[PDB]
């Protein structure tokens, strides 16, 4: 801490807690497993501090089942929002480096908005640093390496002039080892202009640089500090709770019950014989420590002896418990599992639909904002054409259209309502169509074949 | 990657010393460059510097021949070892009190980081303190006064260092020397002094004050408490890791538990400018000690002023 | 002087324990648990002062789940209010500074009108600032930040004549510690005429300001004083009832009530064998402690000896009565869960439609009025046109047009029924167009391809 | 904190280490409840002058506000210097010679906290100590100032010095008056509002006039960072008496430094 460039914002150490246990969660049932004493407490401490206790609780969290509805809930709603492509308005050819390699790794730009997509509906937080190296870079930063951040208000207007996040990076030497390089950056706006400076690290080092402040295409510094921190609620530097808070504390429940559901269906799922009645001269003498219960022999016993096949039932109390758990989930959700059993009224579903979708909607705006302003802070640096978009897609529920729908909108173009472009657009949403429209006109301009 | 990160209450404490006294914070004075090297040592031979390469000539008596040789010096730069002693992770067992003890995992690892920075930055004040003394540059001011100046005592150190002081540009040391220069600043015997400059850090010389806490710099009690403030070249000290972090996590289910042991190793390569560790006298693997121990640290180069580094000693 | 810049109105003061509890309930279940000693009674006091009885409280909250359907209420409710993009009616180029970054932080008016209906939904109450700094400035005060008002009649009219709120900001120093400085500002109206001064803290002092009377472009000063307070039930200085209590209420009994049933579920859920009829020299001849019961090995049992599992069977009465809150919460009309066992004959969902959307309409016309109130004001700040409008989506229940809603609207666009601006809006809506009505004529000017 | 992390290690031989555990440490936070006594706020008694009943009520409340935050403050004052004489961090200038402040004396009080002694932010005191502070500029012995700058309220190392009359610091009379500066770092003294504030008031009857009495409860927690409150040696809901007592705290940071405030005894 202290003054450190590593000083940690205090609702970052709120907001830790809750990030690392997101991550475990979509990051499967082994970060879960190898991390139960987070989750499920040990069902005796007295015995938890005695070997056969703890070797005990081994066999408990390993008999476990870890449901999984989280991460794919997160999926689901990815490729709700992420089906087909995000359209992107303004100048392709002098734009076209930047979609296809946004970080000069071959990278596009819609797989970057796929990841900005993915943290912000599980963490609900990320960032999107946009430097110059000549060419722009728009850099992707992690909810937990944005670590300070300041917000004044000058002149009467909201204004950051501070925002401190960690970076990480492979070192290359000669030979094969591999190593992690800690880099941090301090983006600073003093009276109105954006500086930057950067701190390395080598062994725990501070390689400290000069005061540097990049330039626009004409020059005059930035008004603006080029860093845009988006989440579920809304682009602020303040922080924003994760969509997935609830749905992963479900499924913790949900493992725990499990947890007990399974000891009991392993230690007295099995039928047991529980020979009521028996003096122990008949078992040494006919018995001799063995009974064979097959249907071919037949076990005699003595006079007031009542054997019962003994073993816990179905539809128990713990189970149910475990079944409200996932209806619950299923009820508290989006698009997480799939019920066959079920049927559904169609059109019903139509009002609902609207809040249905409402964090997807959400992030899909809130991060089709951070990249249109992230765009227009690389136009600045390359002085191209401000008015650029990037849309994502909004039209959630996508599926392939019928021949009506397809009919609807080649009649509507047929009017000067709709713009050729739009319906192509539409036509290669419902997959109808996947040739660019300019390549379509191109082929279709000259004569038919007749 | 780390499975729990560090939340609120996870405020352990981190350290109480500053660590942060490398390349820029320092001038360049103590770097802690990375690079891995192989063996206990890494050492460099130099040409050294001829004694009589210009003599006087006397032209009209042929007389004698002399005879000149010329020979090799041989840096070097020891290989520190260090290591963490086995952590007892509590088995499920704080619980009452504590949210989760699971978390001990990142709470080592954070206040092994800090504790990691702490050690190197102690064992290269160590090692340059006992090379500084094995090469005749120390002053010791403890029977003059009081037992520390203001200015005057660090003008000894900076004639001691000769013709050549102008390279000397950074000053580490203890709070308590600072401390007791603020007092006779804030107390001009000498009225040179106005309440706008009485909390500067230099030295009259533009040579900054960096303030550590590390025991290396402090011994004794009471009478015997001496605080030793070492003036630094550029480059004096040099720290280097062989970036071979080792780690591992044993569960020694027999013993009474299962007792999540948590094992580490690194190594670092040490070595001060103008100086070398006497590998013969001293040992292969030295310990803190053996660093601060004189003459296991030789003296290479000829001329004080190539060597980088003076202590300067107050009580 | 009075010099009491600081106090809070008693209703005020009286109503900050509410709005603290449902920010606790949006918040999740971490702020729950850390707080479940006021939501969750002990079962025990005299138990609950002891240690033990502490130690067995902690375990029993922390197998207790927090349902959290307020947090998907009221982000279901601001998903159906924020769907597409609420319209503004005027001249785009002369408020596009207003539009696109609305305090001068970057962010869209969108995006600062969500956060006011989400703030108008959840606690029913909101403000509104735009002050001069050349460029006005639309604030976002918080819903705790007004701390006092003052209602005054002149000329036989509701004028407002004194209202104070705070100003949060982070304090910009060479450092990275983040101090948290704050300034109150006073705004006051005598004879009709609109002042402000700012009250600073710094160094054991308060400051005081002079007084200033903020003018438009065309001088005049001002008649109101520029600050609108909205909420649920309309815009008041008076606070309106926040539309979450019922919902609170429920989820924290159902909250409470599923500790119960979790501790229920540890304890009874696991059955036993309960072995009666039994003597202890036959267990130490024999069971020795130990009695191996899977279904490869049979145990005997003296005469006259019955085993009987017991554990507690489901459908219990505590069950039912999370059942029965969770039935309530769905009845309160919050649009908190859905089910996918439930079908609803389609015709009468529309019969009610206007009754379930009740509090979303008032909040939309509530927010929209502040908003359009808000943007006079600025247009009178600059001194352009007057007769501007903003206005949300009114129109909830959003859904993919029908190809026989498309077609109805382009015949009613071919007579001259409705007007060609608002064919596109419903089109948009319906998600059949994205790019602006001006591209599209320019595009659709040229002549058809052929 | 675990105490030795880094241990001198030997490749070439094998031996046994000791093992290390880890600790856990608990902070407090004392619960302290205020309140009004009864005030009598008859109607008749306010008719009689014609004025609105509602005016009594109003003075009640902002002379309330007033002694509520100055209530606050000095319970926090006082309950900080009790924790930080319990935590040893007290240097003492009423023995050293003549007890008066000086810049010498801030250097001592900067002289704990060893190489940390940036973080102490303010210094907040009587004004009896910083007026001695003035006497002592305006007399300069040693050269430090000129008339333009004899007043430096921003003294000691450009650290803030923050006045109020708070009884708390006080802690003396007579001849044996024992003003008590003490320095903050940031987030030194904690102190949060419960919000549960009651007010209520009740009017009876039977006598020759309506009779109204004003009552007012409230509570707000306290703490001091890296100190905890001894519940076993304290009390329930400690007056402020129990908190100014030493030994009623005790430190648990594992160094000074980390537990912010240095308390300085001036006489």
């Amino acid at each position: 801490d202290s003054n450190n460039i590593k000083y940690v914002r205090e609702d970052a150490k709120k907001m830790h807690k809750l990030w690392a246990h997101i991550r475990m969660a979509m990051e499967g049932s082994r970060a879960i497993k190898d991390n139960a004493k987070e989750f499920v407490p040990h069902p005796d401490n007295t015995k938890a501090t005695t070997p056969e206790g703890v070797a005990r609780y081994k066999a408990y969290i390993e008999r476990a089942v870890w449901y999984g509805a989280s991460a794919n809930t997160v999926d689901g709603m990815l490729g709700q929002i992420f089906a087909r492509d995000p359209v992107f308005t303004g100048p392709e050819d002098k734009f076209d480096m930047l979609i296809n390699d946004v970080d000069g790794s071959g990278l596009s730009i819609h797989q970057q908005a796929r990841d900005s997509a993915e943290d912000a509906l599980s963490l609900g937080r990320g960032g999107l640093f946009v430097d110059y190296s000549a060419r722009p870079y728009i850099k992707f930063i992690a909810a937990e390496d944005i670590l300070n951040w300041r917000e004044r208000w000058v002149n009467g207007a909201k204004r950051t002039t501070l925002l401190v996040f960690r970076e990480e990076s492979d070192a290359d030497d000669d030979g094969y080892q591999i190593y992690k390089e800690e880099v941090w950056r301090e983006l600073r706006l003093v009276d109105g202009t954006y500086w930057q400076r950067t701190w390395r690290e080598n062994d725990g080092q501070l390689y400290v640089d000069d005061w540097i402040s990049p330039t626009k295409a004409d020059g005059s510094q930035f008004d603006e500090i080029p860093f845009v921190i988006f989440g579920s609620k809304n682009n602020d530097p303040t922080i924003d709770m994760p969509p997935m808070r609830d749905l992963v504390e479900l499924n913790i429940a949900h493992f725990r019950n499990s947890a007990d559901y399974e000891e009991a269906c392993f230690i007295c799922g099995q039928p047991t014989l529980f020979l009521s009645g028996l003096t122990e001269h008949w078992v040494k003498n006919v018995l001799g420590g063995a009974v064979v219960i097959g249907s071919r022999d037949a076990v005699p016993l003595p006079v007031n002896a009542k054997p019962e096949l003994l073993q816990a039932e179905g539809n128990g109390m713990v189970k149910e418990a475990m079944d409200q758990k996932e209806r619950q989930m299923v009820a508290l959700g989006a698009k997480l599992i799939d019920s066959d059993k079920t049927q559904r009224t169609f059109g019903e579903a139509s009002m609902e639909a609207a809040a249905q979708n409402s964090v997807l909607s959400r992030v899909s705006k809130n991060v089709s904002d951070a990249y249109t302003k992230a765009l227009r802070w690389a136009a600045m640096f390359l002085g191209l054409d401000e008015k650029i978009e990037y849309e994502l897609n909004s039209d959630f529920d996508i599926n392939k259209m019928s021949p009506e729908e397809l009919a609807a909108v080649i009649s509507a173009w047929q009017s000067n309502a709709i713009s050729f472009t739009e319906m192509r657009w539409q036509i290669k949403k419902g997959g109808r169509a996947y040739l660019e429209d300019e390549d379509m006109r191109n082929e279709s301009e000259q004569d038919d074949p007749l | 990657q780390v499975f729990n990160d560090w939340a609120y209450k996870t405020m352990s404490e981190v350290l109480d010393q500053q660590v942060e006294l490398f390349n820029g914070a320092t001038r360049g004075a103590i770097i802690l460059r990375s690079a891995g090297n192989t063996g206990d040592l890494s050492e460099a031979a130099f040409w050294a510097k001829i004694q009589g390469l210009v003599r006087p000539r006397d032209p009209y008596s042929n007389a004698d021949v002399a005879a000149k040789d010329l020979r090799q010096l041989v840096d070097n730069t020891i290989k520190v070892a260090s290591g963490t002693p086995p952590i007892n992770i509590p088995p499920s067992m704080l619980r009452w009190i504590q949210k989760n003890p699971q978390e001990a995992g990142a709470v080592i690892g954070q206040q092994l980081a800090g504790d990691t920075m702490q050690d190197m930055l102690n064992n290269g004040l160590a090692a340059g303190k006992a090379a500084f003394t094995a090469g005749g540059a120390v002053h010791d001011i403890s029977a003059a006064g009081t037992g520390l100046m203001t200015q005057r005592a660090f003008n000894a150190a900076q004639r001691i260092f000769g013709d050549r002081s102008t390279d000397i540009q950074v000053w580490v040391s203890h709070s308590s020397p600072l401390f007791d220069l603020y007092d006779n600043a804030l107390a001009n015997a000498e009225q040179l002094y106005v309440f706008g400059t009485v909390n500067v850090r230099a030295d009259a010389f533009g040579r900054p004050i960096i303030i550590t806490d590390s025991p290396a710099l402090v011994s004794g009690a009471a009478e015997t408490l001496r605080h030793s403030t070492l003036g630094l070249t550029t480059g004096a000290i040099l720290i280097e890791q062989n970036q071979d972090f080792d780690s591992t996590v044993v569960d020694g289910t027999g013993k009474q538990n299962i007792t999540r042991q948590y094992q580490a190793e690194w190594s670092y390569n040490l070595g001060v400018n103008g100086y070398a560790y006497d590998i013969a006298t001293g040992g292969k693997a030295p310990n803190p000690t053996a660093l601060a121990t004189a003459a296991n640290w030789d003296k290479i180069s000829t001329s004080i002023k190539d060597t980088g580094g003076v202590v300067l000693v107050t009580k």
